């Protein structure tokens, strides 16, 4: 998958979340509905995200 | 008759109820669970929790 | 890209959900009233509502 | 110490004749 | 069969325009001869006969 | 004590309650909106808000 | 035909229509 783009293991990603220096969230400032954290995929919801 | 033999002791004590100064009752800290204060106009929030 | 005055995001949320301020729960219709808020200094399309 | 130098103005109390009145922004 | 509903929320996805850009458009949209303006794509009375 | 400019002879409300606008129970949260309201002449703190 | 990272407009939106500080 790394030569020919065949991906396929996508879905295991539920999370990602970016800061700079540690203290800074990048998607941060209010922006998501979970600010400072991506997520892919929630399993246990409640606010019918 | 060896039902006759039997101990007893007291469960554990165990005390339930609300924390020091209502920790945790409200989110504070937390993404997408951030309060509001704001003007009734602008709708702007005016309170940013880290 | 161009910048100055194309996007601010200065503590404002991309969506808001809006819950309900009345409901009605009669046998065949649910009736929903809801208080949309538009901010000062923002546009809203409704065809991102659902 | 920990953070706490969130005090007043170091002003004194306002002079008076019989302990106590107000004065407001004189 | 049945249905029933527990809760429906209502999610509006706003731009996040800059402040000045969008209350120049503010000011431009409140006014008459910037009235918006829509049409059904099926413009018809609807009659049925039996 | 001071005789003028330090009390207000108006009917003047010295606790106010205000109830929810709107309110949305969750799974594990409850959300809770009011609407504020500081009159003309009164000042409030929200140390006494609770 | 058109795709992705190529959606350019380049001009801005506000200060080019005129404005003057009180």
């Amino acid at each position: 998958p790394y030569l020919d783009g065949t991906f396929y293991l996508n879905h295991t990603f539920k999370k990602v979340s970016i800061t700079f220096d540690s203290s800074v969230s990048w998607p941060g400032n209010d922006r998501l509905l979970t600010p400072n954290e991506f997520e892919i995929k929630r399993t246990v919801d409640g606010e019918g995200y | 008759e060896i039902n006759l033999v039997q101990q007893s002791m007291p469960n554990r004590p165990n005390y339930i109820g609300f924390r020091d100064n209502f920790i945790g009752l409200m989110y504070y800290n937390s993404t997408g669970n951030m309060g509001v204060l704001a003007g009734q106009a602008s709708q702007l929030n005016a309170v940013v929790d880290l | 890209a161009p910048t100055h005055d194309v996007t601010t995001d200065r503590s404002q949320r991309l969506t808001l959900r809006f819950v309900p301020v009345d409901r009605e729960d009669n046998t065949y219709s649910y009736k929903v009233r809801y208080t949309l808020a538009v901010g000062d200094n923002r546009v809203l399309d409704m065809a991102s509502t659902y | 110490d920990i953070n706490f130098s969130s005090l007043a103005p170091r002003h004194g109390t306002r002079p008076f004749m019989g302990t106590w009145s107000d004065i407001g922004t004189s | 069969a049945s249905i029933s509903f527990t809760s429906i929320n209502l999610y509006a996805t706003f731009f996040p325009m800059a402040h000045n850009t969008a209350s120049t458009l503010e000011a431009m949209l409140r006014n008459d001869t910037n009235d918006q303006s829509f049409n059904d794509y099926l413009s018809a009375a609807n009659m049925l006969y039996p």
